């Protein structure tokens, strides 16, 4: 499974542009909320690198292999953020059941 | 200040309820 | 959730009255005599 | 004042005396309507 | 602050409630030594300070 | 929790006592007399003679009044509403004695030096031409004369400063000797005090006393003045009253409500009353706040909640004054309830009528006194987004 | 029911009253005001106190917000330069949770840099509501240039350290000053049981003495604001007695004999020393009374006066003369008597609400740890004589002075010319 799983990460090619796995959530309210509660040097990185993503969809390019982001390296920066919003949301949403 | 004045007369609108109204 | 169901049953007899006036303009509208 | 507090007052009320008044007024312009052309000519 | 300040009292206290006239809505510029300032202002020669 | 015990002297006037282990208490004079009272000659004649109460009697001319209030330690206090009077002195207990006799003197044999008669009305007016600043108070004052346009809840407590200047010794004592009568007035007692020394004392002093349509209109008051930096909106319609018990179904409503300090009131007087919101905000934005306003009060006609009429509930009942609140606070609502209620209503039996409010009979009682209601508007600063009466009328309900 | 003061072992000084009141009241009182603060960390304490809703670890912001709110209870933040005190109140089925959450926000905080960060507009907008009136600026600038280190530091936070006020900073502050030792929990309409049980459950933990703070250092001088304004808002001051001492008792007998606010509404406060020194001379509109403000270490007495900006001088200087007359012995003794009769009376009207109560015994606790019967201090009021006054206030009219004014200062006379 952990080898399937990094062919998986292969095959989906977001790391050829130099992206995070967390780069590519879609910015629903609650991914808003918790890119706003990032700090302010991961929010510059992450800037930095959908910029950079953009750039080569642009021009078609690619990274070289040695700049490419390893599955391994990959670091899940907004998800602990993110729990949170979540955790938050859904506690206001039961309160508003009560 | 604010107590001068009253407020105008509307007598000639006004109409000597509220339900049928 | 508790809430909302007495939401809905707050408001559910007024829709009733809506849908009411809606019966009343369908048909007239349609003139279907089966009415 | 009761017809007020009762089906002029809410909104949905309102619009059932109309929908329903405005189902029958057509019947009874029509025919008083009606009435009124023949008798002219 | 009881009996020491009575009336001064809720001059030293702060209350913020927490839970449970308004204030009226309370400049970016462009851009050491000793002696007496002296401003200058021109009317088109940009304004200085020779303290 | 102990009762209030009422008695009632040949006069008429009643002494009311509940009595409490806090050490000082709160004894106070409540007269029914306010600007209600008063025919538009004299509509002044309260506040001044609020303003003339303390500046010495035969007994204690000059500064003698004042002085041995002070002496005593006590702080006496007053006010002036639309209905109601009070002169209250908080003291220690043990001077009950002079804590009474004090406030015979100012409610009777109070003397009306016409030289102070001449400062204060300068004080008045002149505070008057600066009481423009409270803001707050002026949206007030109009909520009240647009609401109550030819009646005599229109004017102000205060009012007009051609009144003020135009006020003489006569006058005064008129209104002096014809709304303090003995059957309209309380003696109110709280804290340290027992009730048949109050009333022995009543008895000694203040056995003297002699005995002998408001409507509301849905309208509309606007001063515009642009150079203000924030605005002041209140919207009311007609309060049940006094006694009308459906004032505590209101109230929980209230607490449900609860742009910025967007207050609600519910003001009561005989029979009538102004029950809405107050509220404060940059020009811009009064037009969505009005809205919102509107959407809750809506809300709660059509669509409440057990739980939230819970939470209403629940902070009304941590609203109920009581010995805890404090002596003056007690003694003030004693001299309201003798002298709106005719009874002091104990906290058990608000408590009952709370316990007996629930969502539907909330939300019926909002509709009775909210839903398709001409509403009173008062503006006060940059008010030119906040919307006229048609649209404030049309969001007085909901098509759906 | 007398309050069952009782010291835990760590160092909270447990206190309670079950007057089986309807609505009782919970408070928690730290030792942990501006005064411990220094240049580095200006206006923690402040948004210490406006963070009182924020996420702990046991309860978010939203349920502490809703569960307060759902019950109707109250949670308040009241600070002064020494002490910091957290009360909720509520109907007493409710005052369990009402713990969980007070004693959850005083002991496990979190201070999450966003929620931090959406409070410092709050704290600017609650400062600037708070300078709205004359007073509250003119006592911050007083202390300021009365003190040196420790009491001159604002209750209110300066302008640049807006925006500058970070999650470790706050967490410092907790954790060098919400220990133990400096804490003091009171309950009124509760038992006294409960309070020791949720004292384990929280309130045991942090139980260092935490960080100790510097000696108060007085200075003197006189910070002017001209600012415009309609009315010369004037305080004069000297060091004064601290807390624990009989002169304390004088100072109080010495501002009640001076003037310590009006008893009659449109009173002219005849008595007042000062009122009446003021009057003989000036018609204007005035407001002369007498400040005092004493602090576990040090103390300030002195004068307050409010006044059209051109009689400003002589009436300050009347009232600085009317002290002197106090300071030659040129004073009677039914006068004192009768500002033991309003100290007392002041203080007796202070307890005899139920917050103000709760606060009392709070204050006691933290201060000497053990509570004094209300007829006990009656007759140390009353220990105070005639001859303690006039000392109380030759220390003043020979203590050097601090002075804060702020309006119109054309005619406002200096300390040298004072």
């Amino acid at each position: 499974l952990d080898g399937f799983r990094k062919w998986y990460y292969n095959a989906a090619g977001f790391n050829k542009l130099g992206l995070m796995r967390d780069d590519t959530l879609h910015e629903t309210e609650d991914v808003k909320e918790a890119i706003r509660r990032l700090p302010e040097d991961l929010y510059n990185d992450r800037m930095f690198r959908i910029k950079r993503a953009l750039d080569l969809t642009m021009r078609h390019q690619i990274l070289p292999k040695d700049q490419w982001t390893k599955y391994e390296e990959d670091k899940f920066y907004l998800e602990p953020y993110l729990k949170e919003v979540i955790r938050e949301r859904k506690e206001r949403e039961e309160w508003a059941k009560k | 200040s604010h107590t001068d004045v009253k407020v105008p007369d509307f007598s000639d609108y006004r109409r000597a309820s509220s339900e049928a109204r | 959730g508790p809430r909302y169901r007495e939401l809905a049953r707050n408001w559910i007899p007024t829709a009733g009255m809506w849908g009411t006036v809606g019966a009343v303009g369908l048909v007239w509208a349609t003139d279907w005599r089966l009415i | 004042s009761r017809l007020y507090s009762l089906l002029f007052r809410r909104t949905s009320t309102f619009a059932l005396t109309i929908a329903v008044g405005a189902l029958f007024f057509e019947r009874a312009f029509d025919q008083g309507a009606d009435a009124i052309y023949e008798h002219i000519n | 602050v009881a009996a020491r300040s009575g009336p001064f009292a809720p001059v030293l206290s702060a209350t913020s409630r927490g839970v449970a006239g308004a204030v009226p809505a309370a400049p970016v510029l462009d851009v050491a030594a000793a002696r007496p300032l002296v401003a200058t202002v021109g009317l088109n020669v940009p304004a200085s300070v020779r303290f | 929790v102990p009762e209030t015990q009422v008695s009632i002297l040949d006069n008429g006037l009643r002494v009311a006592s509940e009595q409490s282990s806090h050490a000082t208490c709160t004894v106070g004079v409540w007269i029914d007399a306010g600007s209600r009272y008063e025919t538009e000659k004299n509509n002044g004649a309260g506040y001044f003679l609020e303003h003339l109460a303390f500046k010495g009697t035969k007994n204690r001319p000059g500064n003698a009044l004042e002085k041995e209030v002070e002496s005593i330690g006590a702080h006496l206090n007053a006010y002036s509403t639309r209905e109601h009077t009070a002169y209250l002195i908080k003291a220690l207990s043990k001077d009950l004695p002079k804590v009474v006799e004090l406030l015979a003197d100012i409610v009777q044999n109070s003397s009306l030096e016409d030289s102070q008669i001449e400062k204060e009305r300068d004080v008045i007016l002149r505070e008057m031409q600066e009481n423009d600043a409270s803001m707050q108070n002026v949206v007030f004052d109009y909520l009240h004369a647009t609401a109550f346009q030819g009646t005599p809840l229109a004017q102000a407590v205060e009012g007009p400063s051609e009144n003020v200047r135009r006020l003489s010794r006569t006058d005064l004592t008129d209104y002096l000797n014809r709304h303090y009568k003995a059957p309209r007035m309380v003696l109110a007692a709280a804290g340290g005090v027992e009730h048949q020394q109050l009333l022995d004392l009543a008895q000694k002093h203040l056995s003297s006393v002699s005995r002998v349509p408001c409507r509301f209109t849905g309208s509309e008051i606007r001063h515009r003045d642009d150079a203000l930096p924030l605005a002041h909106v209140a919207i009311a319609v007609e309060g049940p009253g006094w006694a009308n018990p459906d004032n505590v179904t209101l109230q929980v409503a209230n607490a449900i409500i609860g742009c910025q300090s967007f207050q609600t009131f519910n003001i009561s007087y005989s029979d009538t009353g102004l029950l809405g919101a107050h509220f404060v905000c940059d020009a811009m934005s009064i037009d969505d706040m009005v809205f919102f306003l509107q959407g809750q009060w809506m809300r709660l006609c059509t669509s409440a909640t057990e739980s939230e009429v819970t939470r209403g509930k629940n902070i009304l009942r941590n609203a109920l004054v009581s010995h805890l609140d404090g002596t003056t606070p007690v003694c003030e609502d004693i001299g309201r309830s003798l002298l709106t209620y005719g009874r002091r209503i104990p906290l058990a039996e608000w408590e009952s009528r709370i316990q007996e409010v629930d969502a539907q009979m909330l939300r019926d009682i909002c509709s009775k006194y909210f839903y398709d209601q001409c509403p009173a508007v008062a503006g006060y600063g940059p008010i030119e987004q906040l919307p006229d009466y048609n649209r404030i009328r049309s969001g007085m309900f909901w098509l759906r | 029911q007398d309050l069952e003061f009782t010291k835990l072992p760590n160092g909270l000084v447990i206190a309670s009253l079950e007057n089986y009141a309807p609505l009782s009241r919970i408070g928690l009182f730290v030792k942990a005001g501006s005064r411990y603060e220094d240049s580095n960390n200006l206006g923690t304490s402040h948004l210490l106190r406006l963070a009182s809703s924020l996420t702990t670890k046991g309860a978010s912001s939203f349920k502490i917000t809703r569960g307060i709110e759902a019950v109707g209870g109250k949670l308040s933040v009241t600070a002064t330069r020494e002490n910091m005190a957290y009360t909720v109140e509520g109907i007493r089925s409710d005052i369990e949770i009402l713990m969980e959450f007070l004693l959850n926000v005083t002991t496990a905080p979190e201070f999450r840099r966003w929620e931090v960060a959406a409070l410092r507009s709050q704290l600017k907008i609650d400062k600037a509501v708070a300078f709205q009136n004359s007073q509250t600026r003119i006592i911050e600038n007083l202390h300021d240039v009365a003190y040196k280190n420790a009491l001159a530091n604002p209750l209110y936070c300066p302008d640049y350290r807006m925006g500058k006020i970070t999650s470790e900073e706050l967490h410092y502050f907790v954790q060098n000053h919400f220990t133990s030792a400096r804490m003091a929990l009171v309950g009124l309409g509760v038992s006294h049981s409960v309070l020791k049980q949720v004292a384990e459950q929280f309130l045991n933990m942090r139980g260092g003495l935490g960080l100790a703070g510097a000696k108060a250092k007085y200075r003197g001088g006189e910070i002017r604001e001209q600012n415009g304004d309609n009315l010369v808002h004037a305080a004069i001051v000297a060091e004064s007695a601290a807390i624990g001492n009989a002169e304390a008792n004088a100072f109080s007998v010495l501002q009640h004999l001076l003037g310590a606010g009006p008893h009659i509404k449109r009173g002219n406060n005849t008595t007042s020393l000062l009122s009446q020194s003021v009057a003989k001379g000036s018609h204007q509109p005035f407001d002369v009374s007498a400040f005092n403000a004493s602090y576990s270490d040090s103390g300030l007495f002195g004068i307050y006066t409010i006044s059209q900006a051109a009689a400003a001088g002589e009436v300050i200087n009347a009232a600085y003369n009317q002290v002197k007359a106090v300071a030659q012995g040129n004073l009677s003794s039914a006068d004192v008597q009768a500002a033991k009769n309003k100290l007392k009376a002041g203080y007796l009207m202070s307890v005899e609400t139920s917050e103000g109560f709760l606060s009392e015994i709070g204050s006691q606790a933290l201060a000497a740890g053990s509570y004094m019967p209300p007829s006990t201090v009656l007759q140390q009021i009353d220990s105070v004589a005639d001859a303690d006054v006039v000392k109380a206030a030759k220390k003043f009219v020979s203590g050097k002075k601090s002075m804060a004014a702020s309006g119109n200062l054309g005619h406002t006379p200096f300390l040298d010319e004072l």
